[PDB]
């Protein structure tokens, strides 16, 4: 009762970067409450098996995962918003570890494709809202890479006319995270190829005939969007896709983007208030700086032939 | 008597608590992370034990706010009357949350910063709060200002009443 490291558990469990802002006496109170709740949750589950308030039974992450194989309704979706937004790190880790995401993704497909109605826009949007909470957990992005048509589904979902600019952002942020996750973030030498995962999903939109050219619908979202979080995030994705180890592969990916109006798009932003933001100025510079080095290199190889 | 205070960032929860029991303001706005203190209130011919749990409005502390809910008798659902957005969030974020974690609590709907309510403006009205009180099943809707010292006692007298 002076230690007081017994809190660093609650800290990382609740995603708190700076516990130095909590008075020692308070984070003892919080520890007792953490322990108290772990015990509370236990009692509700063993009890709601008969009550039977499923609302309390789904405070078991495993139970929640299994239920989605059978239930896909507003009530459940609303409750999941509460649960995923406000639960602990480890509750999502468990959910995901037991399927969970693939189950929620399936429901999301159903929602995305459902025939128009009033309840349709909302049902789809809750999905985005719920996914936006699962994806705050790294294990979830790892799981996504291994779901056939997961990233593709996000790409399609992102092009829905039924969602909001904010929905579209959350999905993009999840795609971008995926694109950069070549290696498992918390395991030394384990390849995951999310970069290849996303690349393939963009190739699949072309070959399923949804994009007339590679990258088209993403790029066209990027182009008219007015979020500034979205312009930035879009730039980060583009640069990641172009950032390949082999010149052949950069020259190729970037050509696809040149082919659909990228260059003229950025050059217009340079004559625009957009450069006032340092996150975006640097991404645009990076693109050009990398394009130019590649020209020199190409010129340099031709010179030796 | 356990009373917990929830609502959006910056609607005036901290000020509500510290004005009720100090009774003044912290001058410097510091966003709440967690706070908990008791305080004795003279009401009727007897004193009461008020355990106050202040919570974080900010999204950053979403996974931690539930640590404040156990055994709560009353929850104060707070919005600021000059901030429709906070008002809307009561029924999309706050109520659903405490209903999920501590459905046994009575709820008082609290309209904060009344001192700032301009007219001709899209602000929230005593009518809208009273109505919401009806839909949400709160015990009461009570307007207050930490700055003009209004409704303060009223708000906390009610938390006690709905328990006796
Ligand atoms: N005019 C007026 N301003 C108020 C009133 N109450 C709080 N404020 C102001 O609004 C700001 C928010 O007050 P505060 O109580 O700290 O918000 P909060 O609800 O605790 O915000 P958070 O901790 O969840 S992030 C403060 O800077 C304060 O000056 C009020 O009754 N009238
Ligand atoms: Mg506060």
């Amino acid at each position: 009762e002076v230690v007081q490291q017994k809190f660093a558990i609650v800290a990382k469990e609740m995603k708190i970067d700076n516990p130095e802002l909590i008075t020692i006496p308070n984070q003892w109170k919080l520890v007792q409450e953490y322990e108290k709740k772990q015990k509370k949750d236990i009692r509700i589950q063993l009890n709601a098996q008969k009550t039977g308030n499923w609302r309390n039974a789904i405070t078991d992450p495993k139970y929640l995962a299994d239920l989605l194989k059978t239930r896909d309704d507003m009530d459940l979706l609303n409750e999941m918003v509460v649960v995923f937004r406000s639960s602990s790190v480890s509750f999502i880790k468990t959910f995901v570890s037991v399927g969970g995401l693939a189950n929620l993704m399936a429901i999301y497909k159903k929602k995305i494709e459902a025939e128009n109605s009033n309840t349709a826009i909302d049902e789809e949007r809750k999905c985005c809202e719920v996914l936006r909470y699962v994806f705050a957990e790294e294990d979830a992005t790892v799981a996504l890479i291994e779901i056939d048509g997961g990233v593709e589904l996000l790409l399609k979902g992102m092009n829905s006319k039924r969602i909001t600019p904010d929905n579209q952002l959350d999905i993009l942020l999840e795609i971008t995270l995926t694109s950069s996750m070549v290696e498992h973030p918390s395991q030394e030498g384990l390849y995951l190829g999310g970069d290849v995962c996303v690349m393939n999903a963009f190739s699949n939109l072309v070959s399923e005939g949804v994009d007339m050219k590679k990258f088209l619908s993403f790029f066209s979202l990027f182009s008219k969007s007015k979020s500034e979080k979205f312009k930035h995030a879009s730039l980060v994705l583009i640069n990641n896709l172009i950032d390949q180890p082999e010149l052949e592969h950069r020259m190729d990916v970037r050509n696809s983007f040149i082919e659909i109006g990228l260059v003229n798009e950025l050059e217009n932003m340079k004559n625009t208030e957009w450069m006032k933001i340092d996150k975006i100025k640097d991404s645009i510079n990076d693109f050009f700086d990398s394009w130019e080095e590649d020209k020199k290199e190409v010129e340099s190889r031709f010179d030796d032939l | 008597l356990k009373i917990v205070v929830v609502g959006d960032g910056a609607v005036g929860k901290t000020c509500l608590l510290l004005a009720f029991s100090k009774g003044e303001i912290p001058t410097a706005y510091v966003p709440t992370v967690f706070e908990n203190f008791s305080h004795v209130m003279k009401y009727k011919n007897e004193e009461f034990i008020l355990h106050l749990w202040d919570t974080a409005g900010q999204e950053e502390y979403d996974r931690l706010r539930p640590l404040s809910y156990a055994d709560s008798d009353v929850v104060l659902l707070c919005f600021a009357v000059n901030n429709r957005t906070s008002f809307d969030n009561i029924s999309t974020k706050w109520e659903p949350e405490i209903k999920h974690y501590i459905d046994t609590a009575k709820t008082v709907l609290v309209g904060l910063k009344v001192d700032l309510r301009k007219d001709g403006s899209d602000d929230v009205t005593k009518q809208e709060g009273d109505d919401l009180c009806q839909k949400l099943g709160c015990v009461a809707y009570i307007e207050a200002s930490s700055v003009a010292k209004i409704g303060l006692n009223e708000v906390f007298e009610k938390s006690v009443d709905c328990i006796f």
